[PDB]
RNA sequence: AGGGGAUCGAAGAUGAUCAGAUACCGUCGUAGUCUUAACCAUAAACUAUGCCGACUAGGGAUCGGGUGGUGUUUUUCUUAUGACCCACUCGGCACCUUACGAGAAAUCAAAGUCUUUGGGUUCUGGGGGGAGUAUGGUCGCAAGGCUGAAACUUAAAGGAAUUG
């Protein structure tokens, strides 16, 4: 990881899964990096300014990618009393 | 029937962390599990873990973090001196950068680098990376 | 027998794709534009394009057909597509002015907090041999 | 967050109810799915329409994110939805896929159907499940339009409705291109109703579009 | 799991089993009864010294078409009578 | 290599079954194992019904039907084109052959 | 050698027109390639060695099909390697198309440290396995000049990722060289799907190299 | 042969040898 | 051993095919087939999956039990039943799809939670023959069962799938 000088020595540090907080592999071919657009108050989207969520292909081909999504949604206040974090 | 209970708990940790859950339902709870639990959550492996008392065994609902990869018990709580130490910790944990071997000694349940530390020596309870 | 083999087939779909204004439904005519549009070895060959592409003509002024697509039959698209009649089925006109539910969406109006005309009435619980 | 202008009208909601998107469920049940609201005693698990309505806004959200409009491809092989399709992606630059997918589009390089696009909308992950594959197999996120027994594979933002009923699909493909074209900037303000009118989206049949050629030469 | 015990104070099963299931080798077999000794032509030995009796042309196996000249011996260490093989082209003429 | 899943005999659960005897060769087979076909047919045939209508003394007599269970032995039925082998992927389709009388 | 190269797919054009700088943003976001031009081009030094030259036989009614079966493994000994199997029917074409696919299929590795780490990694950052058919590699970490442990295949393609020391562990039959390859590639790229202590903290999720340059895609 | 039928033969050698055995004895 | 004695039927008696046929097919036909006491303890006694635990994924059905239904008919005017319909739950034979794990696969929702190797436990196997043979014990009236080698010989035997 760290060299004893202190220089990052590792190669690439890599993403992490947004809803399980796994490592997201090189060949991971079918994690996505879904991007959601900020919007302004009076309802336009403002260009280049996104927030993101990296889902790991795991999950999404377990079918539960939606309900991760969800949740993480509506804990940075994107949607409105879609989850319930009690079911 | 149910030999080791904390063989059944941290199954239960294990097989959820692969799974992919955030959570897991810990069904009979013992003083044992639960210093484990503070070990790891020392270490930072674990959430925010809750017991809930039952008057018959206590439950445990333990918040995970998917930074643990795999638990595991040492079924017999084997016999380790404080030589062997250090083949136990190279046969169980990947690299000696991390990982540890959670074992009991006379001072308390505790990892094996405190255990170091402290010059004590005792059961093998687990491992943990 | 004739059954028009792979190349008759491919030469006529890509000239209609390409040209299909300038095609007509008179044989001799096709085989003529055939002949300038098209650089054909045998002239055997291109009375079969000619041909075929007639069969085309002939099944495209019936109706459109598959895989074929000029730039022309999607202006029919967009005549057919475009069509809309002036009242909403949806917009609580048909039925007397009635939008016609059960009970639980009534209450899933009422918990949403917001005003809209409702007709509430049970459905009998009943379930037939169907 | 969203602003109160980003709240449901009352409009919208009478909309999607008169479609009779709430009635899309059917008997079976899966447990992918909390947007179910009450169990009808006939047996018709009915769609919390708040919920439904939020996803399409968040959905409006995730094709408005992306720059490239024809980095977006709408896809159905579902006959009740592929005019839909088709009038979306008109409207919008994303492209459509109607009826057959012609599958190794997405991974084959060669193929002269060759999309590369960097969103994917799906009417119906049951029927377009080698588009769902397909867009897994290059990392791409589908919007697939399921219904409350659709199953859930590989699909990250899942918009509860009925796709048994063409109503309930063209409306939602509406309100979803509505939404995408206010969030986009064009379109002024979200407090008129849009000038095109929702059911020019609504599937035609061949008998239909028959009477309605009738009608049309009548005159 | 892993069907064998597994217990701190499951010693003796553990050893019984494994001096048990040594049986199955068939070096430790031989090596336990003595096999090399007893019935072995020789003692648990490399070499011997014997007297020829006479001299053996043995066809080969299968695909192999030819003799290969080999010569009775009685071994002088216990008097076991066993055939044995001469190398190289002219040295059945030098065994005496 | 097991080539089915359910043995192909239909048990699971009951250790033995009372073995039932083929109509055709007279083998002894256990009765889920028994391919059974039920043949129900008429007393007369398609071509004999006018001659019995037109003699019978009863105008609106409706001849009867002769009821039979038929267990046979599976080899008999591979014989008798009852029974048809299918290719690996078509074994499993449990359902009947789907009615030609559409 | 012609290295015309009409990109086709986005990262084609994206790496022809210069806006991608190395493999790491490549590695970082899963992007996929399909194009040997694009990793031929970040890393112009991969050295390729054939492994094996394994004839197969399809047997038709009339005589037998011979095709050859070219297992290939190439690296730039720095870090990354790509395993390259194909069956095809002359030999030269066998390894050329080989080491195609050993070029699409490149991946990076993590080279860690036995413990004290000094001045740069020799090792793998942790234990590793890796199962293919019923071969299976145990590739364990190593001190300082203790050699690459392993058969000479397995330690050629060491030798090639890049790694001075490790020790190995085969178990089931590696006499099958293409599985012995195969679990020993899935493995050494196994070494980043492991979440190591100092590789916790939570990162801010830099855009993705595609999104920021579709423009420049889509040649018109 | 049959596993069965060696073991009957071997079983119908042994019983003439156990035949043999108690002429003997 | 004793009582039965219909059918069926090893051995046999035969009638045919066959080059041969004391085999397949056809007639008869003792022992057995059925019983009462006493033995025998073996089967492809197969799910070719030891048992007891915990966890991991969805889908209906089905059997038994228990819950609720302003449920449906029933009818004894109506309650109460019962029988059904809906939902759930406990336990059981199973089944369907799928792998995210497993396997060498065929396949498995256990054969998963096994190189990231440890929940408790019994019993087996270590190349194929030789051979479940010889010998020795022991049980058995007997048939035979249980236990059980080696000399020697061999470079394969075998599993799964693929193309012919
Ligand atoms: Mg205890
Ligand atoms: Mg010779
Ligand atoms: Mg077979
Ligand atoms: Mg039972
Ligand atoms: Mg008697
Ligand atoms: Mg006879
Ligand atoms: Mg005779
Ligand atoms: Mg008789
Ligand atoms: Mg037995
Ligand atoms: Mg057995
Ligand atoms: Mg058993
Ligand atoms: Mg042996
Ligand atoms: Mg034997
Ligand atoms: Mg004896
Ligand atoms: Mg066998
Ligand atoms: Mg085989
Ligand atoms: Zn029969």
């Amino acid at each position: 990881m760290e060299n004893d000088k202190g220089q990052l020595v590792e190669l690439y540090v890599p993403r992490k899964c947004s809803a399980t907080n796994r490592i997201i592999k090189a060949k991971d071919h079918s994690s996505v990096q879904i991007n959601i657009a900020q919007v302004d108050e009076e309802g336009r989207a403002i260009p280049g300014e996104y927030v993101t969520y990296a889902l790991s292909g795991y999950i999404r081909a377990r079918g539960e990618a939606d309900d991760s999504l969800n949740r993480l949604a509506q804990q940075d206040g994107l949607l409105k009393n879609v989850w319930s974090y009690s079911r | 029937t149910r030999t080791s209970v904390l063989a059944d708990a941290l199954n239960a940790i294990n097989n959820a962390e692969k799974t992919g859950k955030r959570q897991v339902l810990i069904r009979p709870s013992s003083k044992v599990i639960i210093k484990f639990l503070q070990v790891m959550q020392k270490h930072g492996y674990i959430g925010e873990f809750e017991y809930i008392d039952d008057h018959r065994s206590g439950k445990i609902v333990v918040q995970l973090n998917g930074r643990l990869n795999k638990c595991g018990v040492i079924s017999p709580r084997f016999n380790v001196k404080i030589a062997d130490v250090e083949k136990w910790t190279a046969n169980l944990l990947p690299a000696r950068q991390f990982g540890y071997v959670i074992l009991t000694t006379s001072a308390g349940i505790m990892d094996h680098e405190e255990a170091h530390r402290k010059h004590v020596s005792g059961k093998i309870l687990g491992f943990v990376y | 027998g004739r059954v028009r083999t792979k190349t008759v087939k491919r030469a006529s779909k890509a000239l209609i794709e390409k040209y299909y204004p300038k095609l007509t439904m008179d044989f001799q005519t096709n085989k003529r534009l055939c002949d300038e549009i098209a650089t054909i070895q045998s002239k055997r060959l291109r009375n079969k394009i000619a041909g075929y592409t007639t069969h085309l003509m002939k099944r495209i002024q019936k109706g459109p057909v598959r895989g074929i697509s000029f730039k022309l039959q999607e202006e029919e698209r967009e005549r057919k597509d475009q069509y809309v009649p002036d009242v909403s089925a949806l917009d609580l006109s048909h039925s007397n002015d009635v939008l016609n539910v059960d009970t639980q969406t009534a209450e899933l109006v009422n918990s949403l907090g917001l005003k809209l005309p409702l007709s509430v009435s049970s459905v009998s619980a009943v379930r037939d041999r169907r | 967050s969203l602003p109160s202008t980003f709240d449901l009208t009352s409009e919208d909601a009478q909309l999607l109810l008169a479609a009779r998107v709430h009635l899309g469920a059917k008997n079976v049940q899966v447990h992918q799915e909390p947007y179910v609201y009450k169990a009808r005693p006939d047996g018709v698990n009915v769609i919390n329409v708040g919920k439904t309505w939020e996803k399409i806004v968040l959905a409006a959200r995730i094709i408005a994110a992306i720059p490239n409009p024809e980095d977006v491809v709408a896809i159905s092989s579902r006959t009740y939805g592929q005019r839909a399709v088709l009038k979306y992606a008109a409207h919008t630059g994303a492209t459509p896929i109607a009826g057959r997918f012609t599958p190794g589009s997405f991974t084959n390089y060669i193929t002269r159907s060759f999309k590369e696009p960097r969103l994917v909308i799906v009417t119906d992950p049951r029927s377009d499940a080698q588009a769902i594959k397909e867009s897994s197999y290059v990392n791409i996120p589908v919007i697939a339009l399921t219904d409350l027994d659709s199953p859930s594979e590989y699909v990250d933002v899942a918009i509860p409705c009925n796709n048994r009923g063409k109503h309930s699909i063209g409306l939602i493909w509406y309100l979803l291109a509505r939404e995408v074209l206010r969030l986009r900037g064009a379109l002024p303000d979200r407090t008129q109703p849009w000038a095109i009118m929702p059911d020019l989206y609504f599937y035609r049949n061949p008998e239909e579009i028959e009477q309605q050629t009738a009608e049309e030469e009548a005159v | 799991g892993k069907g064998k015990p597994r217990g701190l104070n499951s010693a003796r099963k553990l050893r019984v089993h494994r001096r048990n299931n040594r049986w199955a080798e068939t070096t430790y077999k031989k090596r336990l009864l003595g096999t090399a000794f007893k019935s072995s032509p020789f003692g648990g030995s490399s070499h011997a010294k014997g007297i020829v009796l006479e001299k053996i042309g043995i066809e080969s196996k299968q695909p192999n078409s030819a003799i290969r000249k080999c010569v009775r011996v009685q071994l002088i260490k216990n008097g076991k009578k066993v055939t044995a093989f001469v190398p190289n082209d002219g040295c059945l003429n030098f065994v005496d | 290599p097991k080539k089915r899943a359910s043995n192909g005999r239909n048990k699971k659960g009951r250790g033995h079954v009372k073995p039932v005897r083929c109509v055709n060769c007279s083998r002894s087979v256990p009765k889920d194992k028994a391919i059974k076909r039920m043949a129900i047919r008429n007393i007369v045939e398609a071509a004999a019904i006018r001659d019995l209508s037109e003699a019978s003394v009863y105008a609106e007599y409706a001849l009867p039907k002769t009821y039979n269970k038929l267990h046979y032995c599976i080899s008999c039925a591979i014989h008798a084109r009852i029974v048809r082998v299918r290719s690996r992927t078509d074994r499993r389709i449990r359902a009947p052959p789907q009615r030609p009388r559409f | 050698e012609e290295k015309g190269w009409v990109p086709v797919t986005k990262l084609g054009r994206l790496v022809k027109a210069g806006k991608i700088s190395s493999i790491e943003e490549i590695f970082l976001h899963s992007l996929p390639v399909k194009e040997f031009q694009i990793i031929d081009q970040l890393l112009p030094n991969l050295k390729d060695e054939v492994m094996n030259i394994k004839p197969v036989q399809k047997q038709t009614r009339a005589g037998q099909r011979t095709r050859f079966k070219a297992v290939v493994v190439v690296g730039d000994s720095n870090g990354h390697v790509g395993l390259g199997i194909k069956t095809a029917k002359e030999v030269a074409g066998a390894i050329r198309a080989g080491i195609i696919i050993a070029k699409l299929s490149v991946i990076p590795i993590r080279r860690g440290y036995w413990g004290t780490n000094l001045g740069q990694p020799h090792s793998l950052a942790t234990k590793t396995s890796g199962k293919c058919g019923s071969v299976s590699v145990r590739l364990i970490p190593a001190p300082r000049g203790s050699g690459i442990v392993a058969s000479p295949a397995v330690k050629k393609l060491m030798q090639l990722a890049g790694v001075e020391d490790v020790y190995t562990s085969s178990t089931g039959s590696t006499r099958t060289l293409e599985n012995t390859l195969k679990a020993a590639f899935v493995a050494i790229g196994n070494t980043y799907g492991f979440l190591t202590p100092n590789l916790w903290e939570v990162q801010a999720l830099t855009p993705s190299p595609m999104d920021v340059y579709a423009d420049y895609a889509t040649a018109s | 042969m049959r596993a069965k039928w060696r073991k009957k033969r071997t079983r119908r050698l042994k019983r003439k040898r156990r035949k043999v055995r108690a002429r003997s004895k």
